[PDB]
């Protein structure tokens, strides 16, 4: 069950994409 | 002129039915086929042949279920209903009279019949379904002559 | 009609034949011969004249009392079974089967001995061989006196039981290649329920009945052939079989079968579809509830998630877990409901390894499958979710955005390299094209060109593949969609794998009139039958030829 805690590559390129979603989305919404 | 063709191919009919070795006609059929110049050697061919045994198939079948626990008289009682149920759905008064022109004296199996009271029975059953029959009014006064 | 009687001491046509032959009084010896061997009532004797003189035959009396006789002696022998202690029971019928065996073959007695034998828990041994020497005895005979001949000539059984393995194997070919081709239903779409009524499991479920021992050889052959074949559909065989047994309440196997609470829980997945969370975590407690000593029974646990409609309920259920994920913007590595979809779904991929060579350890977890290669395959998601969003923004300006079309090297690397992680790819790619994801669809296609074990080649993928690119069968027209789809996929493989020149033949079939002609023409000369090509794929090129040219008088 054992995971090294510092995100990979891979993962934080996916938490970057989510932002980037959330910020679309956002403006999406109002403008 | 003359029949003989015809006669023996009407008796190797009845030759070739199932257990006809047991039937009572055998004897009149067999004169029939002899008198018509009848060859006899595929006689005993076609009698054997088609023999299967029914009636002994049918002892049998009693004594397994008697082995198995059913009372023998029960066993002998469907049987005799049976004969019992065929004698009434083919009842031809003018057959029965016949017994009595054929001979003014009644024939033997007549007053053994009489001894057992299924056939007594049937006798009663046969006098109400044909109330004007002369062999039935015959037979139950010798019942009641008895 | 019949030598049987002899052994009884009763005449039959032969005694007669050797009794008239040089007689030297025939008319006596046939008067003698009527009374030895009517009926033999006395009562009888009197009254026969007056039937004889009514003209009815003997036969038709002597018949009559047959057929009620036989009937009446029918009953008795079930009202004897389901009467009484035990040992009178079973002694009396043991009496009459010893009796009229002999005459097992007579047409009109053979009824009495089958009826007899039906309700025998033990017919004995030596009646049980002298039936499994006649063909037409063994054949025309009832189940419960055929379970106890299996029970102890395996062999036999098994002479029974492949012909219907046969033809649940080609059954199952057949469906994967009906041109049936939808979204509507596929392979997958009949519920268990639904399977388990088909004639082969039906069949095998009441050969089985309750003997523990025929299920147990059943088991075997199932082990056997899925060994030697690695075809998955044994598999599911095998989950029908102890699944048709726990509808029928059978808990004589049931209840002995260390596999049968995980396989009714998997079920119900199955009919869903899905793997919540409860049975998710029932499955959990089955497989660690594996005691050390017993560790084959992983063995058979694996079997029966290599179950195709197992594994794809499991892969879709990955699916829904990374696609809900993105909504919740988690990592996988933050999803314990998604590992053990994984631990369940590696398990039954490895099924046949583990028979194999038998190693019952659980499969280690790839890390990194987790790290790198699942949140790759959610970022095509979030890209995707972007691309939508971005087209809904005015002002494109300079750079309308274009589609990404780009697959990090290391994706494809864990596709041919990985049982599992090309599982799921493989299921996502055909979610989106389910969702006629075009742009979606053409990014992932290249990159299935080179998969692990040759997996997105295999008939369940491409028979999926193949019938939800129906909805999309008009970007057919287009020609770059039409040979990114057969010169960037199908034509890869269909020179060397068989079934791929199947598929491919059979998606043009379906697809013929939205082809281009003179693409049509070309793809039909790419996909010719090679020489050494079986049955299957000729007439499926001869199909192609008649619609094609029924397609030119339009």
């Amino acid at each position: 069950l054992v995971i090294p805690p510092g995100m990979s590559e891979e993962e934080e390129a996916l938490q970057k994409k989510f932002m980037k979603l959330k910020k679309k989305k956002k403006a999406l919404m109002a403008l | 002129g003359e029949d003989d063709a015809e006669v023996q191919q009407e008796c190797l009919h009845k030759f070739s039915t199932r257990d006809y070795i047991m039937e009572p006609s055998i004897f009149n059929t067999l004169k029939r086929y002899f008198q018509a110049g009848g060859s006899p050697e595929n006689v005993i061919q076609l009698l054997s042949e088609n023999y299967t045994a029914v009636a002994q198939t049918v002892n049998l079948l009693a004594e397994w279920l008697i082995q198995t626990g059913v009372e023998p008289v029960q066993v002998q009682e469907t049987v005799e209903n049976h004969l019992k149920s065929l004698l009434i759905k083919h009842f031809d008064p003018r057959k029965a009279d016949s017994i009595f022109t054929e001979e003014g004296e009644t024939p033997a199996w007549l007053e053994q019949m009489i001894a057992h009271t299924t056939w007594r029975d049937l006798f009663y059953k046969l006098a109400e379904a044909h109330p004007d029959c002369l062999m039935l009014n015959f037979t139950v006064k010798l019942i009641s002559d008895a | 009609m019949f030598a049987g009687l002899q052994d009884l001491g009763v005449a039959n046509g032969e005694d007669l034949k050797e009794t008239l032959t040089n007689c030297t009084e025939p008319l006596k010896a046939i008067e003698q011969f009527q009374t030895e061997n009517g009926v033999l009532l006395p009562s009888l004797q009197s009254a026969l004249p007056f039937l004889d003189l009514h003209g009815t035959p003997r036969l038709e009396f002597h018949q009559s009392v047959f057929d009620e006789l036989r009937d009446k002696l029918l009953e008795r022998v079930s009202a004897i079974a389901s009467e009484g202690k035990a040992e009178e029971r079973y002694k009396k019928l043991e009496d009459l089967l010893e009796k009229s065996f002999s005459l097992v073959k007579m047409p009109s007695l053979q009824p009495v001995v089958m009826c007899v034998m039906k309700h025998l828990p033990k017919v004995p041994e030596k009646k049980l061989k002298l039936v499994m020497a006649d063909k037409e005895l063994y054949r025309a005979c009832a189940v419960e006196v055929k379970r106890q001949i299996w029970q102890d000539n395996q062999a036999l059984f098994g002479d029974e039981v492949s012909p219907l393995l046969k033809q649940y194997i080609l059954e199952k070919e057949s469906a994967l290649f009906s041109t049936e081709l939808s979204v509507l239903h596929n392979f997958f779409s009949p519920s268990p329920k639904t399977r388990r009524q088909g004639e082969v499991v039906q069949r095998l479920t009441r050969m089985v009945g309750k003997n523990v021992k025929l299920y147990d050889m059943v088991l075997q052959f199932l082990r056997t052939l899925f060994l030697r074949t690695r075809n998955v559909h044994y598999c599911t065989l095998r989950a029908e079989l102890l699944m048709s047994l726990h509808d029928l309440d059978v808990g004589e196997i049931c209840t002995v079968d260390p596999c049968h609470k995980f396989t009714w829980c998997l079920d119900a997945c199955i009919r869903e579809r899905f793997v919540d969370s409860k049975r998710a975590r029932e499955l959990q407690g089955f497989l660690d509830g594996v005691k050390k000593g017993q560790e084959q029974v992983l063995g058979d646990l694996s079997m029966i998630l290599c179950d195709p409609f197992a594994i794809n309920t499991l892969a879709l259920s990955t699916v829904r877990h990374l696609q809900e994920l993105v909504g919740q913007e988690t990592l996988p590595r933050d999803s314990p409901d998604l590992l053990l979809l994984l631990r369940l779904l590696a398990l039954g991929q490895g099924a046949w390894d583990m028979i194999d060579s038998q190693v019952f350890k659980e499969p280690k977890m790839e890390v990194e499958l987790i790290t790198r290669f699942l949140p790759m395959l959610m970022s095509f998601l979030v890209d995707d979710y972007t691309f939508n969003v971005d087209q809904k923004l005015p002002a494109e300006e300079k750079a309308p955005v274009s589609y990404p079309n780009t697959l990090p090297e290391s994706f494809t690397k864990f596709l041919q390299e990985q049982r599992m992680a090309c599982e799921v790819g493989l299921y996502y790619v055909l979610h989106i094209t389910k969702q006629r994801n075009k742009n979606a669809l053409l990014r992932l296609l290249p990159g299935l060109v080179e998969t692990f074990g040759d997996l997105a080649f295999g008939d369940i993928f491409l028979h999926l593949l193949t019938g939800n690119l129906a909805l999309l069968a008009d970007e057919f027209a287009l020609e770059d969609f039409c040979s990114s789809l057969f010169d960037g996929f199908f034509l890869t493989a269909s020179p060397r794998k068989e079934n791929v020149h199947r598929h491919a033949l059979r998606l043009l079939i379906h697809l013929h009139p939205r082809v281009a002609p003179s693409k049509l023409e070309a793809l039909q000369k790419a996909l010719e039958p090679t020489g050494q090509s079986g049955e299957a794929v000729k007439e499926l090129y001869s199909q192609l030829g008649e619609k094609l040219e029924q397609l030119d008088h339009r």
